[PDB]
Parts: structure tokens; sequence; C-alpha cells
């Protein structure tokens, strides 16, 4: 495929979850919670009550959606799941990612556990389920870095959740199939196919034994699952919506459930009559992480779609209203750029956040330049309106909730300015050509010393990512980072060529031309794209001061004269034939 | 005489099938009489064949390049529809007849939320082989609902994410005239799939329908292609006279009157036909 | 040489079916020489790698011998369609499956002799009427559709080849080795050439001519034969021969008169035809030759049916010179020269038609029809 | 800049990736792209309308989630 340069926008520190959270994770022995978000971080919480500060670290490592983890091996390893294709072995004391697993070929949505083999499955996608062992993968080296990989097979669409048993006999996966289909990670031989629902299952649950299952559906139903009689003993309808995240205690007698109608409820499974509201969330529910401290447990975290999340206290379900109103422990979230506007000089950003917040940004030096408040969006746009056409060189993804520029072969150099127009003090620039020399600045091959493009700096911070075009994350590091020995080796193999042209060989892009041909208003020229109306002014003056005596228009308006026939085509022309300029005496 | 009828048979079988239209020259007279004092050359030449044609059914009764067939009728149906619109600067043949509106629906399967486009469409594009059928299955694969995945992955404006998702097409109003557009052709370079599906004569659309309707449809005209490839071949066309309840096989010259039972049997495709159907036509009981 | 190659690719196809390709570039280079025992053996390598290759190879195997149809060299155009009529004989049902590639050579007809058109259309009959499955029917039924409309092509280039493959398909339906169904279909294919074939004399003349050259080569059902010996005597005699007893009448600025007659009869009715194109008279030869051929074959080499075609008299006038050769006008003797050729050409054909007699008074009304083209070709030159 | 759909031959739809900008021949090559059918051969059917060479999408009100339907030419004579 062809390679992509993206960069994100953002700060050093993101303390905050910039979008919603899909997994948790409960830590125990150190009183940790660990957040999957959607903003391709995970960050480390303290759920100690005295600390005002919950933050520890985050663990920034993945280019899309993390979508599940789990906390093994006493909570030294946490492997995680993402919308990019891969699983990753990190270290949880520490925060760094270890290793990468590459075997998916679409989202990894799902991640099953087994305590006592230290057994973990992951699934996504792409219709496969891989059997993974921790110890085998934590104690893989730069030089050991091979893994026989065990996978199930026998699934006909995409899998939504997954399930082992504590002592890994029995895996469950739950697809789109509408059906559930169990083997043994053992053997890796199918067993049965449990049917019954009638939508995507996205909630797997499995007790000690491995013989009982708890399966929650789109089609709002939860039901309980028999693996020796291979049927389903009982059928709950406790949610108006679908059911999204599942939870049980110890004795598996109470199941905890949540989904797209944002209400929580905790269902007796032995009779279903006894039925409490928890509480109801101000976002639909993706995961809840049970307290398992004490018998029965004392609270439940809540990852919603918001980037806040929420710890409910469960003291009085044993002991319609909901039972809670304020949730007890609360982790503050950040706020996910939802509305992006180019303006017309292909170099500024407005965008609106979940808090109606206008923000200025700065695409060539990576930055933001202000803060506007609750400024109407669409009011902004049309006051920092310009006349002036600039051609597109980048692309904006808002999927992370952040600013993620992605710089393409096809038009990354496509945009010439004269650096004039920009803010630089007029030699003439390609903006494309001065960003992927600012983002590889520090990457010892495009020394000749002189550092970088010499007229601006992105943050040293920023990630910058090598990937394909709609495929996999090549290689992924810091701006400041491009000058290690690990890194620079690694940018030797994934740079592309087009990027070498530019940064190593310092070659200079195309110059893009139109061509006009000058009618008397009652001879085809083309040039540059960024010649000013001016210069076809004295070309028709010699032909027949150049400022004042001649007059140049275009579709019977008259043409500034400090203007750019790049300009004049794409906002006065309005037509699909070439350029034609009308050239009067004043 | 005729002998030049074959050159032009895609556009023969077009008017053959427009002519047992209920309605279409019922509309098309009253059309060419608001231009007749107006004083468009389509509307006239229109009435002057279905004219000929009256005379030469009467007569019959008492004194016994190469192009697409769906798109020479798609160019009279748009160009019929351009002079009715301009009459109103009655004039709604081509809206009542040939034209109704699907709903298609979008389902994320990420965050459960729906999204709705609302479509005109004059016919209904269905395929013929899986990549013995019937058309209820070719409908299901047009209007059942469908899960794309992978390189084709929906884009959600509320997850402002690509996520998998299940699009479905209903039937919200439904229009007289009922056109099946058989994509009876496959790619791998391009073939002819000779293969036809199971037609049958009762068609009820209350499966893929916003609401419950107890409207029925019935065959009338079948329009076929004879021929191993989709660069040329020969049209036929088959209609139902509602002589009423038999079936006129139009071949250029030649006319031949079959019982409703024969021509169902000569369309099965166990017998591998020689003529593959193109176009089916039904109409509302 | 041949049985070498052959024993190479019998017992050894595993290893070259790896590399069929690279055969193919081969032959198809071997092929474009001007040796022919050079190009036989590239014929071979075509026709070895198509038998003992996969569906893959052969395909290449057709692709190739259409696109050295479509060239433009006459020698490598009749060398590919003998091997395209050579694999369509071994292995039918392989080439059952190529027929779109072999149907898309009628696109190039403007590039293609009159004599490889007829070897074109018997390779494509051959193939299509060869089996009897569902597969041969849709082939059948297409072949049916793309002659039907040469015939009504505007063009006249194209309305020729449409009788050309139309005879030439007949031919082979007919071919004897047949039930009413099938007897009726090339019935009422002929009635369709002879349809579109009236308008035209010189396409007329194409059908009589392609349509008996059929008949004296060919073996038909008895059938067959039998409808088209009725329908051609029966036209040929309402055309063409009249009674005697009725004088001629007309505006002819010259005296009509039977002449050339031998020893209540009939006569041919030759010059009011002539002159009314001031049936063609133009087809006359034609025709009789298609009487001729289709009454020996029903009646088994007997010509009792036309035995009076031999000695009846021919209305022409006084062809002799009578010292007004000056004075004609240019439009007279041209009309003339033109009576001569069609009154030769008509004895030439009688000639044809009763030199295997046996009679000994038969043979010399033959000697007699001899000696009139003598005298009648001496008449020619003034 | 938008996404839409197309229902293929075999009814099976395909998502691209297009601006309002857009010419039909532009539209036929992401076809082509896809599915491998050349956009000579490419008949585009759009609200019952056929896509005409040398228009933009804009002319055709193409928007977000639109549908075009493609079908080839099965010709006759
Ligand atoms: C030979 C022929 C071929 N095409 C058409 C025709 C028909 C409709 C519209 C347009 C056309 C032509 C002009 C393209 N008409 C034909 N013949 C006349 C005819 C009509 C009706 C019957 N019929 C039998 C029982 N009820 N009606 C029988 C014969
Ligand atoms: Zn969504």
């Amino acid at each position: 495929r062809k390679v992509q340069v993206s960069y994100v926008i953002r700060d050093e520190v993101e303390k905050y979850n910039r979008n919603g959270v899909n997994a948790l994770q409960l830590d125990p022995a150190l009183n940790r919670l660990f957040t999957a978000g959607r903003d391709s971080i995970i960050r480390i919480w303290s759920v100690n009550q005295h600390k005002q500060d919950p933050y520890i670290a985050s663990m920034e490592h993945h280019t899309d959606w993390v979508n599940d983890i789990v906390l093994c091996c006493n909570g030294k390893t946490l492997i995680s799941a993402s919308s990019d294709t891969t699983v990753k072995v990190w270290n949880a004391h520490k925060g760094f990612c270890m290793s990468t697993l590459r075997t998916h070929k679409d989202y990894v949505k799902a991640l099953a556990y087994a305590k006592d083999k230290e057994l973990v499955a992951s699934a996504g996608l792409d219709r496969q389920i891989f059997l993974w062992d921790v110890n085998t993968l934590t104690a893989l080296t730069a030089s050991n870095n091979t893994v026989t990989t065990s996978s199930l097979s026998g699934n006909k669409d995409s899998i939504y959740s997954l399930a082992m048993n504590q002592l890994g006999t029995i895996i469950v996966s739950g697809s789109t199939e509408k059906v559930l289909r169990v083997w043994d990670p053992r053997t890796c031989a199918k067993l049965m196919k449990l049917k019954g629902h009638t939508d995507n299952v996205k909630a797997l649950l499995l007790n000690r034994d491995g013989t009982q299952c708890l399966s929650g559906s789109s089609d709002g139903t939860i039901r309980l699952w028999s693996l020796g009689q291979q049927r389903c003993i009982a059928t709950y309808r406790v949610h108006d919506e679908g059911v999204w995240a599942l939870q049980v205690n110890d004795a598996f007698t109470h199941v905890y459930s949540g989904g797209r109608d944002r209400k929580i409820y905790c269902t007796d499974l032995r009779n279903p009559d006894i039925r409490v509201l928890i509480c109801e969330e101000k976002a639909p529910v993706l995961k809840m992480e049970l307290d398992r401290s004490a018998d029965p447990p004392p609270a439940i975290w809540v990852a919603t779609t918001k980037s806040t999340v929420n710890k409910w206290t469960l003291k009085g379900i044993h002991n319609i209203t909901p039972l809670c109103t304020q949730p007890d422990q609360v982790i503050k979230g950040g706020a996910s750029i939802i509305q992006c506007h180019i303006l017309n000089d292909k170099r500024h950003i407005l965008t609106k956040d979940t808090n109606n917040n206008v923000a200025y940004w700065d695409v060539l030096k990576a930055c933001k330049v202000e803060d506007l408040g609750k400024v109407d969006f669409e009011d902004e746009i049309k006051k920092r309106f310009k006349m002036v056409y600039v051609p597109n060189w980048f692309s904006v993804d808002l999927k992370t909730g952040m600013l993620t520029i992605t710089l393409d072969e096809s038009d990354c150099f496509a945009a010439w300015v004269s650096a004039k127009d920009a803010g630089f003090s007029d030699p003439k620039l390609n903006l494309g050509g001065l960003l992927l020399q600012a983002l590889l600045e520090y990457w010892p091959r495009t020394h000749v010393v002189q550092k970088g493009n010499g007229y601006f700096q992105v943050p040293p911070h920023t990630p910058v990512i090598f990937g394909e075009a709609g495929g996999r994350t090549l290689f992924r590091l810091l701006c400041r980072d491009s000058g290690g020995e690990t890194e620079s080796m690694l940018l030797n193999e994934t740079v592309p060529q087009w990027v070498i042209d530019i940064t190593v060989d310092k070659n200079m892009p195309k110059f893009n031309k139109i061509p006009f041909y000058l009618q008397p208003h009652a001879d085809r020229l083309s040039a540059s794209d960024m010649l000013q109306v001016r210069k076809v002014m004295e070309h028709v003056y010699e032909k027949i001061l150049a400022e004042e005596k001649i007059e140049l228009l275009c579709q019977d308006q008259v043409l500034d004269p400090n203007m750019d026939l790049r300009t004049v085509k794409h906002f006065i022309w309005k037509s699909g034939g070439d350029l034609t300029l009308h050239y009067r005496q004043k | 005489g005729l002998n030049n009828l074959g050159n032009t048979s895609y556009l023969n079988s077009i008017l053959q099938v427009l002519y047992f239209c209920p309605g279409f020259k019922s509309g098309v007279k009253h059309l060419f009489n608001i231009i007749s004092r107006k004083k468009y050359e389509l509307i006239c030449s229109l009435q002057s064949l279905i004219i000929s044609v009256e005379q030469l059914q009467a007569s019959f009764l008492l004194n016994p390049l190469q192009h697409d067939a769906q798109e020479v009728l798609q160019c009279i149906l748009g160009n019929i529809q351009e002079t009715c619109q301009l009459l109103k600067k009655g004039f709604e043949l081509v809206e009542k007849l040939f034209q109704g509106q699907l709903v298609l629906r979008t389902r994320c399967l990420e965050c459960e939320s729906l999204t709705e486009r609302r479509e005109d469409f004059q016919d209904i594009s269905v395929p013929v082989q899986e990549d013995m059928k019937t058309l209820r299955w070719a409908i299901s694969q047009f209007a059942s609902v469908e899960r794309i995945v992978g390189e084709d992955k929906y884009f959600c404006e509320n997850c402002h994410h690509y996520t998998e998702a299940e699009r479905s097409l209903l039937f919200d109003k439904m229009p007289e005239v009922i056109t099946i557009h058989l994509k009876c052709f496959a790619a791998s370079g391009l073939s002819k799939i000779n293969t036809p599906l199971l037609t049958p004569l009762k068609l009820s659309l209350e499966e893929w329908s916003t609401k419950p309707t107890n409207d029925s449809y019935g065959l009338f005209a079948v329009v076929m292609h004879s021929g191993i490839t989709i660069s040329s071949g020969h049209y036929t066309a088959s209609v139902k006279v509602t002589y009423e309840g038999k079936w006129l096989l139009f071949d250029d010259s030649e006319v031949k009157v079959t019982e409703e039972k024969d021509f169902l049997n000569s369309l099965s495709p166990s017998t591998s036909p020689t003529s593959t159907p193109y176009l089916l036509f039904y109409k509302k009981l | 040489q041949e049985q070498l190659l052959q024993s190479t690719f019998s017992v050894h196809y595993l290893v070259l079916k790896d590399m069929c390709s690279s055969i193919l570039s081969l032959a198809q280079s071997l092929l474009h020489s001007l040796d022919q025992s050079i190009i036989s053996f590239g014929s071979l390598l075509y026709k070895y790698a198509f038998k003992f290759f996969d569906t893959y190879c052969q395909q290449e195997v057709v692709g190739a011998l259409v696109t050295h149809i479509c060239s433009g060299n006459e020698a490598e155009v009749d060398t590919a369609l003998d091997v395209l009529l050579e694999l369509v004989v071994l292995n039918p049902s392989a080439m059952m499956m190529n027929a779109v590639f072999v149907k898309g050579i009628l696109d190039y007809l403007d590039n293609i002799s009159p004599q490889q058109i007829r070897k074109l259309f018997y390779v494509l009959s051959t193939l299509a009427f060869s089996k009897q499955n569902e597969a041969s029917s849709h082939i059948q039924d297409d072949m049916h559709l793309v002659i039907r409309k040469q015939l009504s092509s505007t063009v006249f280039k194209y309305k020729l080849i449409g009788i050309i493959g139309a005879v030439t398909m007949a031919g082979i339906m007919a071919a004897d080795r047949l039930s009413d169904e099938q007897c009726t279909q090339v019935t009422s294919l002929l009635q369709l050439v002879h349809s579109c074939s009236e308008q035209s004399p010189q396409a007329s003349a194409l059908y009589y001519d392609e349509f008996a050259n059929l008949i004296q080569h060919e073996k038909l059902d008895p059938k067959a034969l039998e409808w088209v010996g009725h329908t051609i005597c029966n036209d040929f005699q309402d055309a063409f021969v009249v009674d005697s007893c009725v004088v001629p009448e007309g505006d002819f600025p010259f005296p009509v008169k039977a002449l050339y007659g031998l020893e209540d009869g009939i006569a041919i009715n030759l010059l009011p035809l002539l002159f009314s194109q001031d049936v063609s008279p133009l087809c006359l030869a034609p025709y009789f030759r298609l009487l001729r051929l289709c009454v020996e074959r029903q009646h088994n080499g007997n010509l009792e049916e036309i035995d009076g075609l031999l000695d009846c008299p021919i209305f022409l006038t006084d062809l002799e010179p009578g010292e007004k050769l000056e004075s004609m006008s240019a439009k007279e003797r041209s009309f003339m020269c033109s009576l001569i050729f069609l009154t030769l050409n008509w004895f030439r054909e009688i000639v044809n038609a009763f030199c295997q007699e046996t009679s000994p008074e038969m043979k010399g009304k033959v000697l007699t029809r001899l000696k009139h083209i003598v005298e009648l070709q001496i008449i020619l030159e003034k | 800049s938008m996404q839409i759909f197309v229902k293929t031959l075999t009814g099976k739809t395909i998502t691209l990736e297009v601006e309002p900008s857009d010419t039909i021949e532009n539209v036929k090559a992401k076809i082509q792209d896809k599915e491998g059918i050349p956009p000579d051969q490419q008949r585009l059917i759009f609200a019952g309308k056929q896509l005409e060479d040398g228009r933009t999408l804009s002319d055709y009100n193409i928007q977000k989630e639109s549908t075009l339907h493609l079908v080839l030419r099965l010709r006759g004579g």
C-alpha cells in the first residue's frame, strides 16, 4: 500500500480522556483503575478517595480506539485490543508497551482471560479468535520474538464479545451471527452452538466452573445458558434498549447490566422479580467494572460514551426510584473535537468541541492559536472568511477526539504559498514540504548543519505516525525521538520515497500551471498559480504605470490586481473551461 | 417489407410493453390533446405510433447500433416527464405509473443509531445469481438487511468513526407498475448469466414495505434478451392482454398467442430458455 | 517431426502444463513463418496444447487463434481456421465453452475474404450442432440471430455475408447421418434467405450459387431434398418457362421469335424479361443449375422431369447482323451483347445438365447445343 | 468529504469517498478500482435517473448516504 504520514495536534500530557471509555480494569492490590479510552490512550487512576488527583500515568502507543483491556499476572501485565488491528502487551506497573501482536486483519474488539492458566484470547471483526499464553508473551525478547499461534475457527461473522472461565476450559464467543459458539481452549475444538438471541451480542460471562454462561444482546434481553444442557435456562427482559455491559458477582446469582438506555440494573438470577435500579447515567453504558474487594461488591465503575468515568456505591441493593443519584467518585474527562472547518488559506482550522468551545488552530505550526469560548461556530466561519484559494494539502480526522492531520502523496505538495501570504518574512514556499521537514527535523538523515525548514518548528512532543492508507501502522514516534538509535533504523525502513525526496534529497516538488488566454474586451498563456494579476497587467502593457492604465476583468467582474489567478479561477470563473481574462484600458 | 423491425428490437420491446401498460396510452392521448391546442414532438410521435398500432391491432382482430432495452425505456419515460413538468409552467403520468419512493435505512453496529434516506425509484434492480433461485430471493438481496463490513465500513457521524453497519431498504410509496430490472450479467471479463430466476405471476411486496399492505401485483409483461454475450443480441417481449389472459409473443415481425400456462413453463430455468428475461413488469391488482 | 511432438506431449504433459504460455508464445511465433513445414508444426503445437492442458490454457489457445484470424495475413487466417475446425471435431465439449470468443470474430468480417467467411461460418455451425445438450441450444439460436440481421442489414456487403452463412448453416442442419421439426427449421432458414435476396439480382444470384454448390458437394436428408425440389421446380417453371402457343406481345423494337429450338410445347421466356429490365433474367443460369441438381438428387441421377428444357426454343430477336452493325445505337449494342451472354450461359448450363445421359438421341441434342455455343460465341465477336 | 453507497451487480453494497465536485467520470473510476468494471461499461442510476458523463455529483443533489445503482448494458437489436 501507499504510506501516509499523520500527526496529532495535542498537549504533551493529556491527563483526562478526550473521548469515551470502552473498557475498565481494576487492580485490587494497588487500588488502581485502568481505562481504555476511545482517544487511543490507556490511563491509570488511583481509586483512593484521599487523592484529589487520581491521575497516575498515560499508556500511549495505540493509534485508534482501544476496545478491551485485561489485567493479568497479578496486575503486572496489561493486554490491550484496539481498532488499529493490533493486540499489545504492556507493563502495567511502569506503563510502556512491550510488544505488539499483528495477527488480526480487522478491528480487535474483545479479550478473554483465564486467571488460572494465564491464557488470553483476542477476537475481532476479522472473524478470528487467537489464543495466547501471557508468560510466553511476557518472556518475549528482541532476539526471541517468535510465537506459535493457536486460533479457533468456525465463526462466520465478526466477533463483538469474548469470555473465558477461571480454569481456562471454556471459551464463548458473541458475534452478529446472533448465536453463541463455545470451544475448548486446550484442544481448540468446537463444543456447541447456543442459539436464541435475535441480535448482536456484546456481553459475555462465565462462572468459575465454566458450566453457566450469561449473555446480553442488542435485542435488550439477558439470557442465562447451561453448558451441560446446551440450552437457555432463563431469559431476562430488563432494559428498553440494547444491553452492552454485564457484570456478575462471585456467587453468580446477581447480574449487573447496562446498555444504550443509560439505566443500570441489578437483577436476581434465581428469580427475576427482584430488580433494583442502581442509577441512570448521562450517556449509553459501554462497560462496567465491579469492586470485588468485599462481598457484596461495595461499588461499580461505569464507562460511557462520555469522557467521564463514575463510581456508584452498591450500599443497600439487598437491604422506579434509582438507588443512587450522584456518583460517589468521579474521574474528570476532557472535551472531544466534534466539528472541524479548514479556512480558505489551508493553514488554520476552527474546531468546536463537546463543551461548545471554539478554538483556533495552526496546522503548519501544529499548535493552537487561541480559544474563543462559546462563540457561534458558523458565524465565526463567516467572520474569518478570506478572498484567497489554496489547494488542499492535508486531511483531518477526529476519531480520537483530537486533531489528527494526515499527509498523503497525492496532494501533500499540491499547496504552494508565497512567504508574504504566510506569516514568514517573498520566497516561494510549499506548505506540505515545510511541514514534512519540521516533522522529521530530528532525523539525522535530513541534516546536511541546519535543522528543519528554517521557518517554524512543530512541538517536540508531536506524535508522528507512519501507516498504510486504510491499513496498519508501520511506525509511531514523537518528533523529538527521531534522533535516537532505534528510531533512526525504524525510520529508514518505514519512511516512503515520496517523503525522502523532500526531507533527505532536498528536492523541490512540481510547480502547477493554469493555462489562460487573454482576449481584448469589446493568445494562450500559462503561468504559476500564485502569479498575481499585476503581472498579467504589465504583460499587456508591453503588448500595447501598467496598473493605472490597464484593468483586467473576468466574467464581467473587475479583478483585484494583488489577487492571484488561483483565486480567480476558483472563485470568480465559475466555469469548467480554461480561465479567460479580458484586458481593457482604464 | 418489415425486415427492418429487428434493427430496433430494443425500442420495439419497450413500445410493445408500454402499449399494454394500463393507462399509459390513456394518459398519452390526454397529453397529446393538451399539446394539440397549445400551438413536444415525442408526444406527437408517440400518439401517431399508438394510432398506427390501433389500426394494425383492429385489422388483426377482424381480418386475420444495438442498445439496452432498460436504458431506452429510461430515456422515453424521462423525456415524457420533462414535457409534463413543462406543461405545469393529468401531468403526472410518469409519477403515478412508474415512480415510487424508497426508504433507505442505515444502522450503525456500535451506537445502534438509525439514519434514513428517501429516494425515488422507477425500477427495482435485483441480482439473478449469488456471489434454483426465485424472484423473492432477488428482492431479498435488494431490500433485506445487509451488513457492510471490512473495506466497506460505514462512517458514523455519531461515533465520528468507521463502523460496521446494517443497511435495509423499504418500499414506502408504490407505483401502479413495478418494473424489475434483472442483472442477468456478471463480472470477473463481463459475461451474461443465462440462468433465470423462478418468476412468479403474483408478487407481494409487503415483506419489504414500511406499512402492512394487502395490495398484490400481477405480472403482465416480460422483456427477454437472446444471445450469449451482453455486447449484442436480440430483444423480444411477451405481454399480457387484460384473447384476454393470453400472452402475446412479439418476435420482430411475427406475433404469437399462447396460454398463460404455456408461457409460464417457457420461463422455467429448468428448461434452460434461450431468451433470458431482462425486465419484469407487475401491475397493481 | 509430428510423431516426436505427439509422443512428447502424450507422456510428459505434466511438466509441459506448467509453461503453457511459453509453449503458446512459441507456437504463435512459428505460425508467422512462410514455410509450410514450420507452419504445420505450429498448428500441431496449438492442437496438442489444447488437448493435454487444463481449461485455462485451452482458452488461451482459442484466444490466440482468434487473434490470428483477425490479423490480416491470408495464410495465417486460413491456417488458424484449419486448427479451429480440428479443435471442434476432436473436442466439441471444450470448444462449446469457448464459443463466446469464437463468435467475436464476426465483428471483424471487413478484413476477411469471402472464402474465409465461408470457412468461419462452417466451424461455427459445426460446433453449434455438434452436440444436442442445453449448451449447444444457446449457440444454435445465437447463430440464427446474427444471420437474421446480416440478411436484413442495410449494407449490401453484410447482406451477402448473411446469405453465405445461412446456406452454410443449413447444410450442417440438413446433413444426413432428422426429425420433422429439424426439417422445418432448415426449410424456414432457406425461405428467409430466398425472401431476403429477392430484391437484388446479384444477391439472388449468390443465393442460387451457394445453395446449388451445397447440394452438389453434400449429402442432405431425404426429406430436406423433397421440399427444396418442389418449390424450386414450381417457381422456376412459373418464372421462365412459358407456353409456345402464346405469341409474344410488347413494344420491342426488334422482332421476337422462338429461336434455336430442336426437332404444343414449352419455351424459355428470356427476351421480354431482359427488355423489361431496361425473377431477374440474370439469375436464369444459376437458378437452373440449382433446379437441375435438385432433380438429380431427388430422382437419383434421373432427369426425365426436365427433359423438355433441352429441346425447348428460346425467345430471341434476329441476332444475325444484317449489315446494320454500324447503325446500331450505343444502348442497343449494349443490350445486344448482354443478350448473347445470357443465351450463351443458358446453353452452357444445359450442356452441364445433360452431359451424363446415355440415350443416343439425347447425345445428339447435347452436341447440337454445343454447336450452338460455338456459333453464338463467334457471333458475339461481331 | 462525503461517503456514498453503490449497490453492485450481485446486490452487494460498497462505499465510496467522494466530493460534491466530483464528475461522473471520477465516480466510475472509483467503482472500477473496487469492482474491476470499465467506466465506459458502467451505468449509474441515482433516484431513478441515469448519471450522465460530464456532470458533477452536486448537479444531481447527491449527498452523504446516497445510494447509486450499478448496472451494465445488455445490448440488443
Ligand atoms: C408485428 C408487430 C410488432 N410490434 C407491434 C407493436 C405492438 C405494440 C406497440 C408497438 C409495436 C410496434 C410498432 C413496435 N405490433 C405488431 N403487430 C400488430 C399487432 C398488435 C396487437 C396484436 N394483438 C394480438 C392480440 N391482441 N392484440 C396483434 C398484432
Ligand atoms: Zn455509530
